[PDB]
RNA sequence: GUGAAAUUCUUGGAUUUAUGAAAGACGAACAACUGCGAAAGCAUUUGCCAAGGAUGUUUUCAUUAAUCAAGAACGAAAGUUGGGGGCUCGAAGACGAUCAGAUACCGUCCUAGUCUCAACCAUAAACGAUGCCGACCAGGGAUCGGCGGAUGUUGCUAGGACUCCGCCGGCACCUUAUGAGAAAUCAAAGUUUUUGGGUUCCGGGGGGAGUAUGGUCGCAAGGCUGAAACUUAAAGGAAUUGAC
RNA sequence: UCUAGUCCGACUUUGUGAAAUGAC
């Protein structure tokens, strides 16, 4: 799993969390990488990566719903969705 | 329709229980009975249906019957009562083989095909077993 | 405080119906009125609206599961066993 | 008087044996609602691979034939499985050495459905001192898993009357312990039987392949 | 008083074992206390063997041997005399006889 | 007697009592 | 009155423009939004609605067709379904398990929804109460409450009356009985409790 | 089917033979003075999930430890409530024998049960009849796991298999007394009147009695806790000679 | 002493074939 990479970006790089900003970071060209839960609306998911594809920036799936995501990123809300903005340490390479 | 020196050949399922003896002839596939004799059709008492006296009268039946249909070759298939009971064949196994043997019939491949299970369900008699 | 020592939610019956029939009915009357996870939202706020029809309060969501319970033993096998037989028949 | 109206018919097995003259068998003459040739039809044979191919070193191995077609007197049989007599097998379960099994279900290129079974054991080396020639569990599975790759590849390629070809040499089981030496030496290592799960629905055109005219 | 260091079976590292039935009276009992014998003979006993080979119908044949494990209690074995009551001396004497 | 069946006599006495004893309470 | 939900479907017309509203018993696991697929090329999914030619042997289906076109009269009530066994391609017809466990003969083009009916576990729960008797049956038929016959008169029933209650003759009476003479145990092949392999 | 029989089944085709299918249970041989687990217990294949001992280590923390009232987790079988399943076997019940009698042992049929899920029960000769941690004190071979060294063979792909030496850890066994013990016997049950490493539980002649009573736990069955009056000169352990 | 219903057989609705077996 991305979790143990995951977590090093939580304390040492910069993100997003939420389907809102994550529109935001793709508009801006911030977003580096862009983390879906497994739960995410159809609808909602299909738009996320219509708009990474027309950014040009890559999409992984998580493995897990988007209480899972929240859990693994150290906070106590639901994350449907987040994007990388520094990778921090080797986040963005091997995914 | 054998010419003479060929042989056909028979099967014979030999079951040789602790209380019955039967000596049952059939053809290769098993599905065409020939003739069928059981130590208890020679004897008048219980106790003597599987002593080997009984099973020698008995094989001297069936190698007689198997002379008319033609038939003058026998593969010997033996068994016990198997499953969970008795592995050990009867004292009737051996004095029917032996009786085909002295009659004419041509002894062919023997095999044993008692029914080993390969595990298998509770024996009767209890935990303690049969008690006497 | 600890209002009841063992009865719980089937103290609503008084001194009626006899002890055996109150346990039996207690294990139902607590998971009929229970919240259960939601699949969709990731939320618990799956609660009964009638037998065997389960709405979630925040996504909207209404499921069709069992009489007592958002999801019955055999409603699990059911699926694991439906969908043994869809990948060979896939392969 | 019942067995005066029955018909001797005699068995005739594959091309793929030496020996085709199996033996007879007879059965209820034609009558109404009785056809002899169904009687016939779909009856299962076991003879020793040593009558087959006329090798006494052969005679712990019997062949299952079943019946399936019936030209005139003869009755046209194919391989329908084989496995190992009772006493082949117990002489070969000893102690103090480790027991080696393995299944595959496999499909041949004439829709043939298999499962083979494997069987094998462990050997001692010339110069062994110790009387146990155990294997550990994780070298167990090591080569029971070898055992499966090579069976579905000898399988998944050649045809069914290929395939039989390869038992009577027991090509199959040179291969696997050829392979599996690395892990740790094995020794009587045979398919100890075959089944026949699914069979392709009768194609005269093909029966008559490894069928000459007995006429 | 303790009468074998065994406790007459045979189990050490581990808490149970699970029983087998005897093959004479079906009684249960654990698989490393019943007395254990591997009998191998021939499917034709001697007295017989000359008439069924000159009955064969083959030039060459070998005659199948009959494998069979008999697994006994106690009281069977004893009474069957598969084993013997030895001498206090003579029962730690686990090699078996000539 | 057998300590096990002289264990299984003093239960059912217990049982008596038990009952004898809640009938008047 | 019936313990089973319902799904609504929409579906759109094959030839009409317009929508094609249905009405199906519920399947357990079914939910609002979900797509519902029907015909003989349908996956094998819980909800999906497939002749049972081409649902393969240890499915678990439910409202089962019984001749094909008739819309389903197997394995509708909650928590039930229909286990099938067996295909007959030579006939055309194949082998279903029965929630009372008797096995049938079906032709093989009847259709059948994957799954088992929502609401199972239902008859679970004790009522505990008469009224809660009353609000079930309220809404199904006039059934209840019942009286016994030993409690009637002579005039109104054949085991009313006697100056004790009790039926006074064999409660098993024979198939052919005529009305008003068939009451009680009708046709019993046996009685008392069922302990065996009569239970099984 | 039995010592012998009978209950029982059978030309309406029993038993027997071949093929095929279903059902439920079980996992033979391999299988051992072998392994794993806190114990109970664990044995068909493959995948997944978390956990673990030992070994190796010139890694890290630095006394964080040992044993434990209270309080907790697990705990064979049987049993209890309900659903499923219900092959086999089978308490109770019935019957056939045997017998002076036979509510038994033997035989035949069979209910609960035996399998599974959910929830309880917490007891076994649950035994190594031997609590746990630590040090020391003979010899010997075998075996299981890991590692180090040496060595030349393999119808094999440095390695594996085998051979030889050694180290640590484990289940055990064999010889022996310089030891211990009432002895049986024990390499610990040794290092104890030359008496003291630490710590928990627990016994005080035999019965009455694991009974009465109270409390507590359990749906129940019962579990845990647990007396007295009174009675008795023995009961008991190991070993010896006889008789049987 | 009867009767609704119900079960059962024959004829009727009721035609086209085949095979086995049997009678004249
Ligand atoms: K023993
Ligand atoms: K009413
Ligand atoms: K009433
Ligand atoms: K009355
Ligand atoms: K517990
Ligand atoms: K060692
Ligand atoms: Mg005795
Ligand atoms: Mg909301
Ligand atoms: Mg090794
Ligand atoms: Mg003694
Ligand atoms: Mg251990
Ligand atoms: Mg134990
Ligand atoms: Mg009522
Ligand atoms: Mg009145
Ligand atoms: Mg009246
Ligand atoms: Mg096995
Ligand atoms: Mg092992
Ligand atoms: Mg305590
Ligand atoms: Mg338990
Ligand atoms: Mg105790
Ligand atoms: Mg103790
Ligand atoms: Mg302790
Ligand atoms: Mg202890
Ligand atoms: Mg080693
Ligand atoms: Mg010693
Ligand atoms: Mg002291
Ligand atoms: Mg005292
Ligand atoms: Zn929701
Ligand atoms: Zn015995």
């Amino acid at each position: 799993s991305i979790n143990n990479r995951l977590a090093l970006v939580m304390k040492s790089g910069k993100y997003t969390l939420g389907y809102k900003t994550v529109l935001k970071t793709i508009r801006s060209s911030k977003g580096k990488l862009v983390i879906i839960a497994n739960n995410c609306p159809p609808l909602r998911k299909s738009e996320i990566e219509y708009y990474a594809m027309l950014a040009k920036v890559g999409v992984h799936h998580y493995n897990g719903n988007n209480v899972d995501l929240g859990t693994a990123c150290g906070k106590y809300y639901r994350v449907s969705c987040l994007s990388i903005i520094d990778p921090g340490d080797s986040d963005i390479i091997k995914s | 329709s054998v010419r003479e020196g060929e042989l056909v050949f028979g099967v014979a399922h030999i079951f040789a229980s602790f209380n019955d003896t039967f000596i049952h002839v059939t053809d290769l596939s098993g599905r065409e009975t020939m003739v069928r004799i059981t130590g208890g059709m020679k004897v008048k008492a219980d106790r003597d249906e599987s002593s080997p006296y009984a099973a020698m009268l008995a094989a001297q039946d069936v190698s007689q019957r198997c002379k008319e249909l033609g038939i003058n070759a026998l593969h010997i298939k033996l068994r016990a009562t198997g499953g969970n009971k008795t592995k050990t064949p009867g004292p009737g196994a051996q004095s029917a083989l032996r009786a085909l043997a002295r009659s004419g019939m041509k002894i062919g491949r023997i095999e044993d095909v008692t029914p080993i299970p390969t595990x298998s369900t509770r024996r009767k008699g209890g935990r303690r077993g049969r008690r006497l | 405080t600890k209002r009841t020592k063992k009865a719980g939610i089937v103290g609503k019956y008084g001194t009626r119906y006899g002890a055996s029939l109150r346990k039996q009915i207690k294990k139902m009357e607590v998971s009929q009125h229970s919240k259960y996870f939601c699949e969709f939202c990731g939320k618990y706020a799956v609660k009964r609206k009638a037998v065997g029809i389960w709405g979630c309060k925040d996504c909207g969501k209404v499921k069709a599961g069992g009489a007592y319970t958002l999801n019955t033993a055999s409603a699990v096998t059911v699926r694991s066993t439906i969908r043994r037989l869809r990948e060979q028949t896939e392969s | 008087d019942p067995y005066a109206k029955k018909d001797w018919y005699d068995i005739k097995a594959p091309s793929v044996f030496e020996v085709r003259n199996v033996g007879k068998t007879l059965v209820t003459r034609t009558q109404g609602t009785k056809i002899a040739s169904e009687g016939l039809k779909h009856r299962v044979f076991e003879v020793s691979l040593a009558d087959l191919q006329n090798d006494e070193d052969h005679s712990f191995r019997k062949i299952r034939l079943r019946a399936e077609d019936v030209q005139g007197r003869n009755v046209l049989t194919n391989f329908h499985g084989m496995d190992f007599t009772t006493d082949k097998l117990r002489s070969l379960v000893k102690k103090w050495q480790s027991l080696i099994e393995a299944h595959v279900d496999v499909k041949t290129t004439d829709s043939y459905t298999l499962r083979m079974f494997c069987i094998a054991f462990t050997k001692k080396r010339p110069n062994q001192q110790k009387r146990t020639c155990y294997a550990q569990s994780s070298q167990i599975r090591q080569i029971r898993r070898k055992m499966v790759e090579i069976m579905r590849n000898q399988a998944q390629s050649c045809d069914l009357k290929d395939l039989v070809l390869k038992f009577i040499p027991e090509s199959i089981g040179r291969e696997i312990e050829k392979a599996t030496s690395s892990i740790f030496p094995l020794q009587n290592v045979f398919i100890r039987k075959v089944k026949i799960l699914k069979a392709p629905k009768f194609d005269l055109g093909r029966l008559m392949e490894v069928h000459g005219d007995y006429s | 008083t303790f009468k074998r260091r065994n406790g007459g079976r045979n189990k050490h590292g581990r808490g149970h074992v699970k029983f087998i039935r005897c093959s004479n009276c079906g009684k249960c009992c654990p698989k490393d206390k019943a007395i254990k014998r591997f009998l191998v003979r021939n499917i034709v006993e001697q007295a017989a063997v000359r008439d069924v080979q000159e009955a064969c119908a083959f030039e060459l044949y070998t005659l199948p041997k009959l494998y069979l494990k008999m697994q006994y209690c106690v009281s069977c074995a004893i009474h069957s005399k598969v084993v013997r009551v030895r001498s206090r001396t003579d029962r730690r004497v686990r090699e078996p006889p000539q | 007697m057998r300590a096990k069946w002289k264990k299984k006599r003093m239960r059912r006495l217990k049982r008596k009592r038990r009952k004898m004893r809640q009938r008047s309470k | 009155g019936r313990g089973a939900p319902l799904a609504r479907v929409t579906f759109r017309h094959p030839f009409r423009y317009k929508h094609q509203k249905e009405l199906f018993v519920a399947a357990e696991g079914m939910y609002t939004g979900q797509f519902v697929y029907c015909g003989k090329k349908a996956t094998l999914m819980v909800g999906n609605v497939l002749p049972l030619r081409s649902i393969p042997e240890g499915a678990v289906v439910c409202n089962v067709e019984h001749k094909v076109g008739d819309r389903g009269v197997f394995a509708r009530c909650s928590g039930d379904y229909a286990i099938v066994i067996s295909h007959n391609p030579d006939n055309g017809t194949t082998r279903v398990k029965l929630p009372s466990g008797a096995k049938k003969i079906v032709p093989s083009g009847c259709r059948a929804m994957i799954g088992q009916v929502a609401g199972g576990g239902r008859t679970e729960k004790p009522m505990l109460k008469a009224g809660n008797a009353y609000h079930k049956y309220r809404v199904k038929r006039n059934c209840w409450p019942k009286v016994r016959g030993v409690a009637m008169n002579p005039v109104e029933h054949p085991h009313g009356g006697g100056n004790h209650q009790h039926i006074g003759h064999a409660s098993t009476v024979r198939r052919d009985a005529p009305p008003g003479q068939k009451v009680g145990l009708i046709a019993a092949r046996r009685t008392g409790r069922l302990r065996g392999q009569a239970r099984a």
